[PDB]
RNA sequence: AGUAGUAACAAGAG
RNA sequence: UAUACCUCUGCUUCUGCU
RNA sequence: AAGCAGAGG
């Protein structure tokens, strides 16, 4: 008998048993190396769906855009992003008939948002390009590159602490034709390494001052680079992502901002609700559809994805989306909100690392990067690799190759959410006058998209206006990737549904382990994501005690505490089993002490620490939760040496941290980062709330600080806590201080 | 006092870097400048505490583990050793200083934990009273509602909750704003009387006053009651197919 | 205006005035009246404050003291408020409501200070209507010279308020012959624009058929909708069109497996044909050390012979094998200690594959060599489903009789749930934990945790890492296998696709001739002769090496060490199959699931037919499935799986008798078809796909 | 050689 | 020259180490 | 409030 785990389809229902369909125990797919032909896939995709445009040298940068608005209509099914202005203006007018005073509501809230945020909401990001050092950041350091190269070229509106003002800095400093910055340089030598008898090159990363011209800066102004997508399941082939600078994510931010204001209050919009309220939202589209009917009515559902999303969406009708919800507003809310699909509209992609190279005859490898990938013949390339550069040469700007066309991926999630949702809107029977009509909902790409007729030829006809309806807009739904069945089973971005949704515990299968910050977080990450699985994935009870003795054993070879009374030998067994020996009650023992298991079902909802407290003995408890803890952070104690106590467990000790690269010296750029911290922790010291609330202020550190130690100082004067003449050095020091920041 | 800050502000302004910074940088961009940083990330921490476990030296810790915890142990495990700078404010730690400080450090007579955690407590003094019916198997019908998971006062609102915390732990920072409320006024006095010549610090007491004032919502699925005290054992007493009957204690 | 401000007041009060512009959002460059109106509220309260001081005693001498008055006009906001709130809280006053501009320590009051162009009276009626409620004491200045306190009472000495209404006279003199004093009397929105570069980006970022940001503006803003949608719909082809063609299963097609060479083991670890040397009850020197347990269970087998070479690895070195495990051998016969490092000869140097990456260069260096040609990107080469793959998932859903699963303990059962899930988990125990899947789980965990230490501990060594588990007999005694052994290369792993190397030296009595289509990347030494007793007769079988060269990487290694989740993702999936029943029937389903042996789910294809197997029995082959999944993971898995899956939901519709219709269904064969190229568990996956199509085929008939 | 798969690792910037 | 954006869920309050 | 982790698009 040959063994076939399908073959349980034929008495279980596929969506019963679809968690079997996920191979989600082995290692997910990734990249190796670098994600430049990822990227110049995307631009040649990207023109080769909107190739019957208008081409224009841009007069700013150079560069080659294409112009696929308002050209020829579609004559195929292949995807295109000819989108139609007029019939994008005529869905967002439709959406703004049938929702009466939501577009107000949203540009309200939207400019009550603007006026309240801070520079450092941008902070929020992750990898952010850097334009000042060519390569990936955190948010934080380009952010702060960025405001030091604004204000030492001439740009301090960013000094009033708005995020407006940063960005009138950003739209003034276009006008600058001569942007100084601060580099990265890099100096090598060639010593040898002891350990190998072997000759490195050693580098050295110091700093250096360059010169950008006009041209350049609006280049790396408008440049996304690009990496790929990597652990991404469900794909055989991979994809590239993309990251912007810091000119442009403040725009994003309030863009995005606003049409979440507006997703928000969309009832057929899957964005921003997520979970079990985008579930209990599919539901009632579902029931309210399957409700209101007749008795001779058709339903249909279609599952429905879009063929290359970010693709065909455009910069220009992400920009009339913009002018046309924004009406009757204010004039800089309508520029400021505009500034972003222009931008989008004149962007560059950097195409990466570019390729590896090799030579058999030295017997040697070299990564070639992408600006200098077009001083190379064309016949030391690969094929594909020689193809994707001819295809690619006329775009080519300084290093970058220019896309026009696209929004790239997620860059605009909720707007063209909005652009979905006005499609989906059109359905309606009392506006559509028609035998068919449609509902449903919109997420992204996805969409659950339900057609009631009279007749299987109006559920034709509805899935055809649809479709042409999308292909007015440059919304290119994937025939081969959608299907339609009668109302009552379909899937929304992996949501499957048989009247009622079913669980898909294998998603949530990579959440189940040891997290990997310390002792005493981990224990409580692993019953929480056991307790929240029983509670929303239907993890069964007894799947649950196996998760959580396959969790236990997880935590005790992690950590290596094992029991106290165990065989195993590694580093920490003779002092657990000292700790073991000498203990009375050895069931209040933690498990990082040795201590056994003592979760069941019962108890997954309560901490390790208090469900063994009254089983510890008080000297073991004294020494755990001994206020001298040398393993946390001690606050020190306010004006208000002496520290106050800690609370947590020693078991919150603090993993050692490794940020070395291999023979690089890197002690010119990791100078700046201790002066930072070494400010913060002095300014800490006047004001205790900083790290748990973000203090805010125009005037200076400096400045708070000596006000506050003055005002400290006079009410500890003025309430019998210190002398006067403690009074008088104190505002001696701050007099001297404010001498030493003016001489 | 206060003159040992006002007098190291003093040392550190004599250079001229962190004077230049000090001065050239707001209270507003100082949220910038704190998470400034620039060596490598590293990343996927669940594999660096695989593979980190089995080195000599995963922990980080402090300079002052060096006059609480010797170098040596009993059975000759190196407990602590320093970096590779002579006199950093850090040095590399072995579990078995852990260890040898849960099974042989000073032992304290004062703990705050059953204080500051004193929720956790309630749950499972909730729990450990509680009374179990038996298992009925039925479909159950769950709906996605939104439930509170944690109670917090009756008379606040959230976000009163966290202004009266601010006025409770920090008061000279609260900025502008008052408490407009009555409610507002006699929990944040009767806060302040709880916690006067508290040695907890400031932070932990403002997250364990977060955990009794301020109210938490969820959506859930839900096939029974929805009070707080049953959302805590929502794993516990409903499944998909069955249904456990229990009463909580008080 | 501007000059007469910086002529007459001080630096001081400059600097004053212009911090409170740029706080608040203006310019003395622009703004002149209000610049120059700042900066006299700003002296009129420096002159409030100034010369007055508390002694040691507590009166007000006017001139080591302190100040009488708090300056809180001119601070920043936020470090007014500060001020205002410590002051507050070290007295027992209320908040005020607005900044004030003093606080006097002697009188404990907030002073507000106003200075007018108008009258004395009226703009103190005007602040006491806006700052009515609180007790903050209000003086109000004039350049007339009258002035208004609270309520006519004085707290200031009378040679300062002299002195305030000289300066204003002085200065209302000087306003006078100045020719500005007719502008102050008189003085008593959000923007952004686009600077011009950028106007000319905003130009550019259009529709085709405008030419200004601003024509498109005010072309958006008067857009009336006239049956736009309905006239491009008019005006587009036929052709584009979403025309729904019906699923029928009975008539769709197969998936088309690729042709070619047959598939290859690609396993990191024998399967079916391991072998393992085991220790029965192990009480030596070094019971948990696994050198030790290592050197314990080869001291078990006697007829070793002089290695001979039976099958060739075609690509590489044989005799590179082969002195590798003459080394190997010569090693571990020797060995003194716990660990053993091989020392760095030429064939271990071959076979771990030190030296075959080229010198990375930097680019500025190799700019004159003239062939640095791209690193090829070749697509896969497809194979055929061999039939070996199929035995191997057959041999892993068996029963053992060696439990390969211990479980940690728990907590005490209070719950009637905790008994039920008890006794569940206790039923699954006995199914799942003598399964040969669970022993892959365990080699799998075991390799994959060892060689991650061994290769962030020791990246220069060549360590020797052997293939140990350790299972209870259904007696309940201990027994240690040893598979074989890894000799692991160089491991200086940054990347995370990184990948070190090793070899791969595992025991076996499996004949390498019977199938040479499996072993491919094997050099199979032959190695000993053990007597395998059998029933029937009893025959001497020659004991096989078979000895690879395999890499791995981190993240491999990282999900190889949480294989465990394989007995998450199958039991969740069993229970819950047990608990859809159990809402049915009002009753625990568990019991007479697991002791009513009545065949009831297919699982298995005979030539007889479709065979059926218990709860169990489905069980492990979840659990294989699972285990399947992690050993032969791939892109093409996850792309055949996420592609497959639309096709299962279909044939799932049509059984529903929900109509169902595609709209590129020949596009969906071939998104499918993609994804099968040469990895054996997507071969095997879709030939049971085929199956399942066709054994869907014949229940419709 | 091997890992592997549209480009890399097979040490010398992660 | 190197882990993007958006959303949801869960945990912690971290003082930075070649 | 922020950070980290997991999932989805
Ligand atoms: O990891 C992700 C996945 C999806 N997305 C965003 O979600 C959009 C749709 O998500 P998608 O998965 O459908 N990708 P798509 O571009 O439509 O190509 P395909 O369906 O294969 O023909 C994409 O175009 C991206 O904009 C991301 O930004 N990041
Ligand atoms: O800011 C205050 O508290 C304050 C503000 N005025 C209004 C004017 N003024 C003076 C400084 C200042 C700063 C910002 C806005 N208006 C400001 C007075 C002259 C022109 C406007 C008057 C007082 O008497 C105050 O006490
Ligand atoms: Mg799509
Ligand atoms: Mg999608
Ligand atoms: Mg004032
Ligand atoms: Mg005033
Ligand atoms: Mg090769």
């Amino acid at each position: 008998m040959d063994v076939n785990p399908m073959l349980i389809f034929l008495k279980v229902p596929v969506q019963n048993a679809i968690s079997t369909t996920f191979p989600y125990t082995g290692d997910p797919p990734y990249s190796h190396g670098t994600g430049t032909g990822y990227t110049m896939d995307t631009v040649i995709r990207t023109h080769d769906y909107s190739s019957r445009g208008i081409w224009k040298t841009n007069s700013e940068t150079g560069a080659q855009q294409l112009n696929p608005i308002d050209g020829p209509l579609p004559e195929d099914n292949e995807p295109s992003g000819y989108a139609q202005t007029d019939c994008v203006l005529e869905l967002i007018e439709g959406l703004d008939r049938s929702h009466p005073g939501l577009f107000e509501t949203a540009c309200q809230e939207t400019i009550d948002a603007i006026q309240q945020t801070r520079v450092d909401k941008l902070t929020q990001g992750r990898q952010t390009y850097d334009w000042t050092l060519n390569r990936n950041q955190p948010a934080a350091t380009a952010l702060a590159n960025t405001i030091e190269v604004f204000r030492k070229n001439g740009y301090k509106l960013n000094e009033s602490g708005r995020l407006i003002d940063f960005l009138k800095d950003v739209l003034l400093s276009f006008e600058n034709d001569s942007m100084e910055v601060t580099t990265h340089f890099q100096k090598k030598k060639r010593i040898r390494d002891n350990h190998s008898k072997k000759m490195i090159t050693q580098r050295t990363i110091g700093k250096k001052r360059v010169k950008l011209t006009k041209k350049n800066y609006l280049i790396r102004a408008l440049t996304l680079n690009t990496m790929t997508k990597d652990a991404e399941r469900g794909k055989l082939k991979r994809r590239a992502i993309a990251t912007p600078g810091m000119q442009i994510r403040g725009f994003v931010y309030f863009v995005e901002l606003l049409a979440r204001n507006i997703c928000e209050r969309l009832e057929q919009s899957g964005l921003p609700v997520g979970g079990n309220e985008k579930k209990a939202k599919l539901a009632n589209v579902i029931k309210k559809m399957m409700a209101k009917s007749t008795d001779e009515e058709l339903s249909y559902t279609i599952t429905g994805d879009n063929t290359k999303w970010n693709e065909n969406q455009n910069p220009r009708i992400f920009l009339a989306m913009v002018l046309r919800i924004t009406a009757g507003q204010p004039e800089w809310f309508r520029d400021l909100l505009a500034v972003a699909p222009i931008m989008f509209s004149n962007k560059v992609a950097r195409l990466g690392r570019g390729y590896m190279f090799e030579s058999k005859s030295m017997h040697l490898r070299t990564q070639i990067s992408a600006e200098n990938l077009s001083d190379i013949n064309l016949r030391y390339f690969n094929e594909d690799t020689k193809k994707k550069i001819e295809k690619i040469r006329h775009l080519m700007v300084e290093g970058t190759a220019s896309l026009s066309p696209g929004m790239m991926m997620g860059m605009f999630n909720m707007l063209s959410t909005v652009l979905g949702v006005s499609v989906l809107n059109l359905g309606q029977r009392e506006i559509l006058k028609r035998t068919y009509w449609w509902d449903g909902l919109q997420s992204s790409d996805d969409f659950a998209l339900i057609i009631n007729g009279h007749f299987k030829e109006d559920i034709q006809q509805g899935v055809n206006h649809f479709y042409r309806t999308c292909k007015l807009v440059g919304i290119n739904m994937s025939q081969k990737k959608s299907y339609i069945n009668k109302t009552g089973t379909f899937e929304f971005t992996s949501f499957f549904y048989r009247y009622g949704f079913v669980a898909n515990f294998s998603m949530e299968l990579p959440s189940f382990g040891v997290a990997g910050n310390n002792e005493s977080a981990d224990m409580s990450i692993g019953t929480t994501v056991i307790k929240t699985n029983m509670i929303n994935n239907d993890l069964g009870p007894a799947t649950a005690q196996m998760a959580i003795q396959l969790f236990i054993k997880d935590y005790r070879y992690t950590y290596r505490c094992h029991r106290g009374d165990t065989n195993l030998e590694t580093r920490r067994t003779k002092s657990i089993k000292r700790l073991w020996t000498e203990t009375i009650s050895k069931a209040g023992l933690l498990v990082a002490d040795g201590g056994p298991n003592p979760y069941n079902l019962r108890n997954l909802h309560i901490p390790e620490v208090c469900l063994k407290w009254s089983l510890m003995d008080p000297d073991y408890r004294g020494r755990l939760c001994n206020p001298n803890n040398p393993f946390v952070h001690h606050m020190e104690v306010e004006s208000t040496s002496l520290e106050y106590d800690a609370v947590a467990t020693t078991h919150s000790w603090t993993p050692k941290r490794n940020r070395s690269i291999l023979n690089t010296n890197q002690r010119g750029i990791l100078e700046d980062e201790r002066i930072y911290q070494k400010c913060c922790q002095v300014f800490e010291k006047f004001f205790p709330s900083s790290t748990y609330r973000r203090p805010i202020g125009m005037a200076s550190m400096l400045d708070a600080m000596l006000s506050r130690a003055r005002i400290d100082a006079r009410i500890d004067l003025e309430s019998g806590r210190i002398s006067s003449q403690d009074f008088s050095e104190i505002t001696n020091t701050c007099k001297a201080i404010e001498a030493l920041k003016r001489q | 006092s206060g003159m040992e800050r006002i007098k190291e502000l003093m040392e550190m302004v004599k250079n001229s870097r962190m004077r230049e910074i000090l001065t050239t940088t707001s209270v507003d961009h100082m949220a910038v400048i704190k998470k400034y940083t620039s060596g490598r990330q590293e990343k996927n921490p669940a594999l660096r505490m695989k593979w980190m476990m089995a080195m000599k030296y995963p922990i980080s810790a402090s300079s002052r583990i060096r006059e609480m915890i010797p170098e040596k142990d009993e059975d000759g495990n190196t407990l602590w050793t320093n970096t590779k700078d002579a006199g950093s404010n850090r040095v590399l730690v072995s579990p078995n200083a852990v260890t040898w400080w849960n099974r042989a450090g000073p032992v304290s007579d004062v703990v705050h934990y059953p204080r500051v955690y004193k929720m956790y407590f309630d749950r499972l003094e909730r729990l450990t009273h509680g009374t179990f019916g038996p298992v009925k198997f039925y479909n159950q019908v769950k709906v996605r509602k939104r439930v509170d998971i944690n109670p917090g006062h009756k008379d606040l609102t959230s976000r009163e909750a966290q202004e009266v915390i601010m006025e409770v732990v920090f008061p000279n920072e609260v900025g502008a704003r008052t408490l407009s409320s009555d409610a507002q006024l006699t929990i944040t006095k009767e806060k302040k009387e709880e916690l006067k010549n508290c040695k907890i610090s400031p932070i932990m007491v403002a997250y364990m006053l977060e955990r009794e004032l301020v109210r938490r919502t969820r959506f859930l699925p839900i096939a029974g009651a929805t009070s707080s005290t049953y959302v805590e054992v929502l794993h516990l007493t409903q499944g998909t197919c069955w249904e456990q009957q229990y009463t909580p204690g008080g | 205006m501007e000059n007469f401000v910086r002529t007459n007041f001080n630096p001081m009060i400059l600097e004053r005035a212009e911090k409170t512009m740029k706080e608040y959002g203006e310019n003395p460059q622009n703004e002149g009246n209000k610049f120059a109106a700042i900066s006299t509220h700003m002296e009129v309260c420096f002159m409030y404050s100034d010369f007055h001081f508390i002694d040691l005693e507590g009166n007000t001498i006017v001139k080591m003291l302190k100040h009488r008055f708090e300056i809180i006009e001119g601070q920043e906001r936020n470090i007014a408020w500060t001020i205002v709130n410590s002051i507050c809280n070290m007295t027992e006053n209320s908040k005020p409501r607005f900044l004030p501009d003093l606080y006097d320590y002697k009188t404990n009051k907030f002073i507000e200070i106003g200075v007018t162009r108008r009258k004395v009276e009226d703009y103190y009626y005007e602040k006491a209507s806006k700052l009515k409620g609180e007790n903050v004491y209000i003086h109000i200045f004039s350049f007339d010279g009258e002035e208004m306190a609270t309520d006519d009472e004085y707290i200031l000495d009378e040679e300062s308020r002299a002195r305030i209404k000289t300066r204003l006279f002085v200065l209302r003199q000087e306003l006078a012959t100045a020719g500005l004093w007719d502008s102050f009397r008189q003085s008593e929105e959000e923007e952004f624009s686009y600077p011009p570069t950028f106007q000319r980006l905003a130009n550019q970022s259009l529709p085709p058929s405008f030419k200004d940001y601003h024509q498109f503006k005010a072309y958006v803003s008067s857009f009336k909708a006239n049956g736009n949608i309905e006239a491009k719909l008019g005006a587009m082809s036929e052709k584009v069109n979403a025309q729904i063609e019906s699923f029928d299963p009975r008539t769709i097609r197969e998936l088309e497996l690729p042709e070619g060479k047959f598939c290859t083991q690609r396993s990191k670890f024998l399967l079916m044909d391991a072998m393992k040397l085991s220790v029965l009850n192990p009480a030596h020197e070094g019971e948990g050390i696994p050198m030790k347990d290592a050197k314990a269970c080869l001291d078990t087998f006697w007829g070793w012979k002089k290695a001979t070479i039976i099958k060739k690895h075609e690509k590489g070195v044989n005799t590179n094998y082969l002195m590798i495990w003459e080394q190997l051998l010569e090693s571990i016969k020797e060995m003194e200690g716990k660990f053993l490092n091989l020392k760095k000869t030429n064939h271990l140097k071959w076979g771990l594959g030190e030296g075959q990456a080229p010198e990375k260069m930097d680019f500025e260096d190799c700019k004159e060599v003239p062939d640095l040609f791209q690193y090829k990107s070749e697509p896969p080469e497809k194979r055929k489903l061999a039939s070996w793959i199929q035995s191997e998932f057959n041999k892993a859903s068996e029963l053992t009789n060696s439990n390969w699963i211990e479980f940690d303990e728990l907590g005490n059962d209070v719950a009637p749930i905790e008994h039920i899930a008890s006794r569940r988990r206790n039923f699954f125990t006995a199914e799942v934990s003598q399964c040969r899947a669970s022993e892959y789980i365990m080699k799998a965990v075991y390799i994959n945790t060892a060689l991650l230490n061994s290769s962030c501990t020791a990246m220069e060594e060549y360590q020797v890492i052997p293939i140990i588990t350790k299972c209870r007999d259904t007696s309940g005694q201990r027994r240690t296998n040893l598979y074989g052994f890894i000799i692991k290369g160089r491991s200086h792993l940054r990347n995370d696709t990184d990948v070190v190397n090793f070899i791969s030296l595992e025991f076996s009595l499996t004949d390498p001739r019977n199938e040479i289509h499996k072993w491919e990347k094997y050099c199979v030494l032959e190695i000993g002769d053990m007597e395998i007793r059998t029933s029937i007769s009893t025959i001497m079988k020659p004991v096989y090496l078979y000895v690879r060269t395999n890499g791995t990487s981190k993240i491999k290694m990282k999900w190889g060490m949480e294989m465990r989740r394989c007995l998450l993702q199958s039991l969740q999936q069993v229970e819950s199959m047990i608990e859809a029943e159990s809402a049915v029937k009002e009753k625990d389903m568990t019991e007479p699931f697991f002791r009513n042996r009545e065949n009831d789910w297919p699982i298995g294809e005979s030539p007889q037919g479709i065979e059926k197997g218990t709860i169990g029995k489905v069980c492990r082959v979840l659990l294989a499935k699972s285990v399947f999944n992690s050993i032969y993971a791939s892109a093409q898995l996850e792309g055949f799986s996420a592609e497959s899956r639309k096709l299962l939901l279909l044939i799932q519709a049509f059984r529903d008798n929900l109509d169902p219709g595609t709209f590129d269904l020949k596009g969906l064969y071939e998104a499918i078809e993609e994804c099968i190229i040469n990895d054996p568990w997507v071969l095997l996956n879709a030939s049971w796909f085929n199956s399942f199509l066709k054994a869907v085929q014949l229940s419709m008939g």
